[PDB]
């Protein structure tokens, strides 16, 4: 019983027009309804190579976008869940869009001239925007597939790494390699506000309906949540020592230190997930700085290279001595991580060739394996979950982009059975 | 007085100290050492008074955890030296490496401390969002990666300054 | 690493300061004081009515380092350990030794006066 | 007995590759075994990062013969790929080098790694 | 052009008005020149400009942004009745 | 006898700021394991330079003004007898004590750390049976 | 004053190359020996007196 706390209610009783401003948690619990054993798995083989991102507009017809290191924004349809995704239009870049000055503030050429990296569709469906190493954020009209506005990043290091829209509102959040986070209105095509703070390049950003975004640096081992208006931020550091793991296990495998945090998806307001290069999928919580649940290597250890290859020496018993057994081994990276919002379910993608989908526990203090989607192989970059149907019984369509390389560079060995194209999979109930 | 003059104003050595510290770090006068040296003498007398005191006395425990953590964030004390025996040993070169003259120069961008001094006072280098034009800025540890040319700066990604824009208009009317 | 005379110990007792705890007040940093072997040979040779200085000289935080000399005379043991390295910081209160070191460049001399100690040729006083 | 000795720890792999990344941006990192060979001849290397998983292990194994001649420290890191992303290079660099440059903002940080390399030797 | 963000949209039906804090973003320009906001804050609503009243604009330091307070009335004749005289003259 | 029966504002007045000692809470922020809402980088620093970066007290008290200005839709200003101290004596407390936005004025204080805690201060286990129940 | 500090130190670093033989660079060229010359009788070495 307090004086001002009554008065705080009275002033806030009159408060109006807060929908996205009000928080929303995990309320949707279809994770036990899903059947992964019998879920159909369809793959397509597109002509372009080194695919980089997929984004899909969903109405309040369904759609699909792909972008590949052939510098080709490509226009697709997925609206029938029983058939493979279909070509509608495209736009290949090239070298005819190389800027004239090559040094000025202006980079106002309409097309991408080198190495797109990321795409995102505007949640009204009216626009779609592409970004890359060409340090140009070009938004595209959907219908005629034409450059509607080109945005120079105005910095020499400002290569775009990820694009993140707000749900149902065209505030566009964009990550850049020069430790910048540019924010954008798309209806007015104007630069909002610039955010600062990572020690490393900013590989991934994701958002929800609220005016908050979560970004990760690569090598810094920090994940930062943001307030856009107040321009304040949080800091989530990992730092699990192997010696705290080993001496924990000495009361009775391998443990890995974390090279990077690469990808991040935001599942609800109070929790999210991050991918690492040492196979860690850390469930994070806003109340804590440490991860609320660390799950070590998801896709497993990276395949060990063959004993004959590494030595180059004819003595066979000498070849195994150079490998140093367990010391040489490495894990799969986590190169894809996306949850359908406010749900108990998220999908991880790598080049183990199994989109390992996880179930969040209902107490939201750990998560747990649902299953695998083994039809894909090779490096997987992005994940977009598209739902349809009624309220309770929902048909889904996971779409993942498969390249023979990573988004950012090669950094890869012994890729096999991997074709460039979209992996489509419908899970029912 | 924000700075105290030393007890020995004119020695053979103290004059050849302040030749070097002003020489290497590009200082303006003798004064900018003593602003640093007086503040350092606050910190160093604080660390000796914590070592008069016993361990498990909370004034050595908490303020010792404060001062070491505080000196990590300004980047003077390295993180590995997380004991009070190291905050005594830091001399006044450790503060001057964190000034914006040297930290621009030692990051690149300059070719010289005196050239890095000129880029600060003409508003070209930027620390995060806000453009900074005072060279004794004392960059923190978290702020170190972010020092870059301003977007409204002709060494950055802006229009050229007046002495190119006058010359570029001059070659058009001449030709 | 600070060398110590006989005389710096004797006026340390009359002015009521610890060596190690009292040097850190003047010096403001950590120090390892170390009496040579010649200097300890003087403190014993001073005799009975200086024996309370000889107790305070042998303290396990006060280090000792040997020397290779044919003599007791530590006023010239000490300068010879200073010219050949110039890392040390001499603590004296001998009048003739101060003049012997103020001609040497770049060696912080240290004497005792009044309450606490004082340093002379340190550029990094504070 | 192994040929890729000394191979670094997992915790030291992090501390090495993070120093590699800042030296990549400060232009003190020279990238490639044929380029790291030259800095040993010029005498300006600080220490040598080598990849253990490159095939073969002997294409770069001339460097410890060249380093221990000149008292330059060296390590092995387990992945050429993870040295790639530390290097800022699209392709895995199997051998890197840190050049001596006195105007180094990472000079207090390099010598933390360099002292943890001579611990292995 | 300019872009406007609205925080704390609070409705006061005693004065029959919509109050909110205005968060004005200046990407490169200099400032926003309040008449231009009374244009733009009108057409985000139905307001027919002079039923809005913006006053409290103190700039973010270094430029780039300005924060203040906006009063959007109903029934434009009420703006002559409840506003002060020094905002009628602006 | 006689009794005052007088209402007191000072007993209901918050005294949190009187015993609040800054180095004690810096241990708290490490041992809290909650995040702490750090601002952006360039959003801190004062006047392109001259004014040292921001105190964490300074981003608190300035936040208290912005939380007050958004409620009352009005601003507060140059009122002189308060400003002549609290802008002179406060911004000189910066240049004397703050270094890189972090305060070193704590460490020259004669305000001792014990007098806040003081073996929990009041409600002290003064008897023997009080000591057994803190073991409980 | 920031120039006279610069033009003093840059002038008082030439003197330092003349009092002692200060380290500089390394050896980046090809050539091995010395340009200025060898003396036989110098012995620029601190002798440990007794
Ligand atoms: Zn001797």
């Amino acid at each position: 019983f307090d004086a001002g706390d009554l008065d705080k209610d009275i002033i806030a009783s009159r408060l109006k027009e807060d929908v996205a401003e009000q928080q929303g948690r995990v309320f949707r619990y279809f994770g036990d309804k899903l059947l992964i054993s019998e879920a159909k798995q369809s793959f397509t083989r597109v002509g372009e190579n080194n695919l980089t991102c997929i984004s899909c507009f969903q109405p309040v017809r369904l759609f699909a976008y792909t972008v590949s290191k052939d510098l080709q924004l490509t226009k697709y349809d997925i609206t029938d869940f029983s058939k493979r995704p279909k070509k509608l239009k495209y736009a290949k870049g090239g070298a005819k869009y190389i800027p004239t000055s090559k040094h000025e503030y202006e980079n106002t050429t309409e097309g991408h001239y080198d190495e797109i990296l990321t795409v995102a569709a505007s949640p009204d469906g009216k626009y779609v925007v592409t970004g890359g190493r060409d340090r140009k954020l070009i938004v595209w009209s959907t219908e005629s597939l034409s450059p509607v506005k080109v945005i120079p990043t105005k910095d020499r290091r400002g290569e775009v790494l990820s694009l993140a829209f707000r749900k149902n509102s065209d505030q566009l959040y964009a990550s850049c390699a020069d430790f910048k986070i540019r924010t954008y209105s798309i209806n007015q095509f104007s630069q909002l506000e610039i955010l600062y703070g990572h020690h490393d390049i900013v590989e991934d950003i994701s958002a929800l309906a609220m005016e908050r975004c979560v970004t990760v640096g690569a090598r810094d081992r920090t994940a930062m949540l943001w307030k856009i208006p107040d321009e304040t931020r949080l800091t989530f550091r990992g730092g699990d020592e192997p010696q705290k793991l080993l001496r924990r296990w000495m009361k009775e495998p391998l443990f890995f230190c974390e090279g990077s945090i690469d990808v991040v998806s935001m599942v609800d307001d109070f929790h999210f997930i991050t991918g690492s290069d040492n196979g860690n999928i850390c469930l994070w919580s806003l109340a804590k700085k440490k991860p609320i649940f660390t799950e070590r290597i998801a896709h497993g250890i990276l395949p060990e290279p063959s004993f004959n290859d590494i030595s180059g020496e004819t003595d066979e018993e000498l070849r195994k001595r150079q490998l140093q057994g367990k010391k040489l081994l490495q894990p799969f990276w986590i190169t894809s991580l996306y949850a359908i919002p406010y749900s108990n379910v998220f999908i991880s993608g790598s080049w183990s060739g199994s989109l390992k989908v996880w179930k969040i526990s209902d107490n939201l203090r750990s998560f747990e394996l649902l299953g695998e989607l083994s039809g894909a192989k090779g490096v997987v970059t992005k994940i977009q979950v598209v739902e349809s149907g009624k309220h309770g019984k929902e048909k889904f369509r996971i779409l993942a982009s498969i390249a023979k390389e990573h988004r950012l560079g090669r950094w890869i060995a012994n890729v096999s059975g991997a074709r460039n194209g979209i992996y489509s999979a419908v899970i029912d109930q | 007085k924000t700075y105290s003059t030393p007890k020995r104003p004119y020695e053979s050595s103290r004059l050849d100290a302040e030749l070097k510290l002003a020489g290497e770090f590009g200082l303006k006068n003798k004064k900018e050492i003593y602003r640093i040296s007086f503040q350092l003498s606050k910190i160093r007398r604080a660390a000796r008074d914590l070592l008069t005191r016993d361990e498990k006395d909370p004034k050595r425990l908490f303020e010792g955890n404060a001062l070491i953590r505080r000196l990590v964030r300004v980047g003077v004390l390295s993180e590995d030296k997380k004991k009070l025996d190291y905050v005594l040993a830091l001399k006044v070169e450790d503060f001057l490496e964190r000034r914006l003259q040297t930290q621009v120069y030692k990051l690149g961008l300059a070719k010289s401390v005196h050239h890095a001094r000129v880029l600060i006072t003409q508003r070209h280098i930027a620390v995060g969002k806000q453009i900074v034009n005072i060279p004794s800025f004392m960059v923190r540890l978290d702020s170190e990666k972010h020092i870059d040319f301003a977007p409204t700066s002709p060494f950055g990604g802006a229009r050229p300054g007046r002495v190119a824009r006058r010359n570029a208009a001059r070659k058009a009317e001449a030709s | 690493q600070v060398l110590i005379d006989t005389n710096f110990i004797n006026f340390s007792i009359q002015k009521k300061v610890d060596i190690v705890r009292g040097m850190m007040d003047c010096l403001l940093a950590k120090c390892n004081p170390l009496i040579t072997d010649c200097v300890m040979a003087e403190l014993e040779k001073l005799g009975p009515k200086y024996r309370i200085a000889l107790k305070l000289a042998r303290d396990p935080r006060i280090k000792r380092l040997s020397c290779s000399h044919k003599g007791t005379y530590a006023d010239d043991c000490l300068v010879h350990r200073v010219l050949q390295h110039k890392c040390y910081i001499v603590a004296t209160n001998d009048a003739g030794l101060k003049q012997r070191i103020r001609k040497i460049p770049g060696i912080p001399l240290m004497s005792v006066g009044g309450h606490a100690y004082v340093i002379e040729k340190l550029p990094d006083v504070f | 007995n192994p040929k890729a000795f000394p191979l670094a720890d997992a915790a030291l792999t992090q501390q090495i590759l993070d120093v590699v990344q800042q030296a990549a941006n400060l232009r003190q990192l020279k990238k490639g075994a044929n380029e790291a060979t030259k800095t040993l001849n010029r005498g300006i290397s600080e220490f040598i990062i080598m990849a253990a998983d490159c095939e073969p292990i002997e294409i770069l194994l001339h460097l410890p013969l060249l380093c221990e001649d000149k008292n330059v420290p060296y390590v092995f890191v387990p992945s050429r790929v993870a040295l790639g992303r530390a290097c800022g290079v699209s392709r895995p660099v199997i051998a890197a080098s840190i050049t001596t440059n006195d105007a180094s903002a990472i000079k207090t940080q390099i010598y933390a790694v360099k002292d943890k390399i001579e611990t292995l030797l | 052009a300019v872009t406007i963000r609205t925080r704390k949209v609070i409705s006061n039906p005693l004065l029959a008005r919509k109050q909110f804090v205005v968060d004005v973003l200046h990407p490169n320009r200099a400032n926003v020149s309040k008449d231009e906001l009374r244009e733009k804050l009108a057409e985000v609503y139905k307001a027919e400009k002079d039923a809005v009243s913006v006053f409290g604009f103190r700039t973010q330091f270094g430029g780039g942004k300005s924060v203040g307070f906006g009063l959007v009335y109903n029934s434009v004749a009420e703006a002559k009745k409840f506003e002060p005289t020094y905002r009628l003259v602006r | 006898t006689h009794f005052e029966d007088r209402f007191d504002a000072r007993e209901h007045k918050d005294r949190s700021n009187k015993s609040r000692m800054q180095a004690m809470e810096e241990y708290i922020r490490e041992s809290s394991d909650q995040p702490d809402w750090s601002a952006s980088i360039g959003a801190d620093i004062v006047n392109h330079g001259r004014g040292g970066i921001k105190s964490l007290r300074d981003t608190e008290k300035e936040r208290r003004v912005t939380s007050f200005e958004e409620d009352n839709f009005t601003r507060l200003n140059i009122t002189n007898k308060a400003e002549k101290r609290k802008q002179k004596q406060r911004e000189r407390n910066a240049r004397m004590n703050v270094i890189g936005g972090e305060d070193f004025g704590i460490f020259s204080s004669k305000r001792k750390l014990e007098d806040s805690t003081s073996r929990r201060g009041a409600k002290k286990t003064r008897s023997a049976w009080d000591r057994a129940q803190r073991r409980l | 004053s920031r120039v006279k500090k610069r033009k003093k130190y840059q002038k008082a670093q030439k003197k330092l190359k003349s009092v002692r033989a200060v380290y500089s660079g390394g050896q980046s060229g090809v050539y091995e020996g010395e340009k200025t010359g060898i003396k036989k009788g110098l012995t620029r070495s601190v002798k440990f007196k007794n």
